[PDB]
């Protein structure tokens, strides 16, 4: 329901703040190792609902939120793992799907210069505006997880620290969990590149601030696994600054 | 020359020092090792460290107390009494 530049700055500024948030209150506030059991089950139902609910939406927004919502149980797969490691992949995770996040609502803005609403009026977008709509595969096999991309190695790292913590339960429900959720977004892809339809929505061309955002973002995506190790270092300095 | 006698000190150049190969194997694998046992050790260390509130910066307060604990509002009630001489 909410105006697409909203929701643009929701599930990316509020979510930050509000993670940082509970980091803060959970390293302090929590000695009982209580709030373990909560994460635990929150996530998986989180996981497995988010996995199994996009696959059924149709329209665009939903789709994003029900990605969102799969993803907010990704990086709260950090929260049961109590470890430098589990920290730094739950930021890890939290960085990259921001940079999707801000990627994807920038297709979508992109797109809604001639009012998309559905998945199917984004049909044979590969004649009119290729880039674009290699652009969009690209950012949704991130979200997926591919390897040759970021957001594969968010999920990878998490993975890793629900491994650590010996929650082997963890690491296969996310591994079921990314199984299904890459599915409805090769989904996304077959009609945005194979099938054509009848008729075709013609989309005006874009501006340059949003153009350039979202290169930048495309570039990042890409070529994330070529070097990495600035985002790992601060990630690994910002999990021990909660204590020293 | 021809062309034997030239390809065959060429293809010499181009092949590398197996010496120097072995030793950086060794070497590499020396190396790898002792940084995997010590990565090994960095994955051991518990989140929360065996000090932590014994740290100065997170106790924020037995310094700040004191130079407060004269303020009206947070004086023991035998302060002001005794105060005047």
């Amino acid at each position: 329901g909410s105006p697409t530049p909203v929701t643009a700055f929701l599930s990316i500024a509020p979510k930050i703040s509000i993670f940082a948030n509970i980091l803060r209150v959970f390293i302090y506030g929590s000695y009982g190792a209580t709030l373990q059991q909560i994460f635990f089950f929150c996530s998986i139902a989180s996981m497995i609902l988010g996995a199994l609910a996009a696959m059924a939406q149709t329209k665009v927004k939903r789709l994003l939120a029900y990605s969102s919502i799969g993803h907010v149980g990704y990086i709260c797969i950090g929260f049961s793992c109590g470890t430098i490691e589990g920290i730094q992949s739950l930021l890890i995770g939290i960085f990259i799907y921001a940079l999707m996040t801000m990627d994807a609502f920038a297709i979508v803005l992109a797109l809604r210069q001639t009012r998309v609403k559905y998945i199917a009026d984004l049909g044979a977008l590969a004649k009119t505006n290729p880039i674009l709509a290699i652009t969009f595969s690209i950012t949704m096999f991130s979200y997926a997880g591919i390897p040759p991309l970021a957001g594969f190695c968010s999920k990878f790292y998490l993975f890793f620290a629900a491994l650590g913590c010996g929650a082997y339960f963890l690491a296969l429900v996310g591994v079921v969990t990314s199984v299904i959720g890459c599915f409805y977004y090769i989904r996304l892809v077959k009609r945005m590149f194979f099938d054509t339809p009848r008729t075709w929505i013609l989309y005006e061309p874009m501006d340059r601030n949003k153009s350039l955002l979202l290169a930048m973002t495309s570039f990042f995506i890409t070529l994330f696994l070529l070097y990495p190790s600035p985002l790992f270092s601060v990630t690994h300095q910002m999990a021990l600054s909660l204590y020293l | 020359g021809f062309i034997m006698e030239f390809a065959e000190n060429l293809v010499l150049r181009l092949m590398e020092n197996p010496e120097e190969r072995d030793r950086k194997a060794r070497e590499h694998i020396y190396e790898m090792h002792e940084r995997c046992k010590k990565i090994k050790e960095m994955w051991a260390l518990p989140i929360r460290p065996y000090g932590f509130w014994t740290f100065e910066r997170h106790n924020a307060q037995l310094r700040w107390d004191p130079q407060i604990s004269q303020v009206a509002g947070r004086r023991d009630p035998y302060d002001d009494l005794l105060e005047d001489n």
